[PDB]
């Protein structure tokens, strides 16, 4: 519980990068990290679904840097508080998206999967 | 301070472009700081 | 919001509350409204 | 224990009438030490900042503890560690710990 780090960027399309600030349409970018390793991600884009990736399963598409190699605990204003990762996770649909890695067995077993186990 | 160049490398390519995160009562906070320990 | 006991006790105490503002929590959760609708 | 932390901005009420631009705020925190309040810190628009810690200041803390407060039920009160950290440290606070300890 202790372990655990939450961390969010808010971030614009690369084709926005160049346009005046009424053109720059916003998506927010989370990460839980189990110690160093991240256990979720999460993406809310502002033209297309979001995106959830859990570790094991998605690991190809995460982001694949350790907790100290990412610089995240030195990026000002990046870091959050659970709630504020768990509330967003929850609204995309995560809890049945991490539940589906278990029983397909594809979820690298971590501090996420250990949670909603208990639960169940 | 700030993300690793690694890190950088890997949001650019893979996310987006990076936006700073607005806390007015961290900042405002330590503006005042700035002004009583001088 | 907080209790009437800790309303009060920071209005005779300390003083006038004022909000926090998270830009980054409002646009998200208004975004995710409209993703949802 | 869970350590929690939470912030409260705040201005004087002779201010409360002004433009927000002359509004001079101040920010309220506590920490709690599970359900008992361990530190709290109020950082002031005209006088010095004040630091207690619980032990050496109760009298003047707030006496409720985590639940009787309703903290952990406002949007956007609880903050990160070094949220309350940074502040607490240039306020003199590592000092104020260590002579608390003695005293």
């Amino acid at each position: 519980k202790r372990q655990q780090r939450f961390f969010r960027i808010p971030f614009i399309r690369p084709a926005d990068q160049y346009k005046d600030p009424q053109n720059k349409k916003k998506g927010w970018w989370y990460a839980h990290f189990d110690g160093p390793w991240i256990a979720r991600q999460m993406e809310l884009h502002p033209d297309k679904p979001p995106i959830l990736l859990v570790a094991g399963k998605d690991d190809m598409e995460m982001c694949e840097l350790n907790l100290e190699e990412t610089g995240l605990t030195r990026k000002r204003g990046a870091e959050i508080l659970p709630r504020q990762f768990e509330e967003i996770w929850e609204r995309c649909g995560g809890i049945q998206y991490l539940q589906s890695a278990i029983e397909s067995r594809q979820a690298r077993p971590t501090y996420a999967t250990a949670m909603l186990q208990n639960l169940l | 301070s700030g993300t690793s160049s690694a890190f950088s490398s890997y949001f650019n390519n893979k996310v987006g472009i990076p936006q700073e995160h607005v806390d007015h009562d961290d900042f405002d906070a330590n503006q005042l700081l700035n002004k009583i320990n001088e």
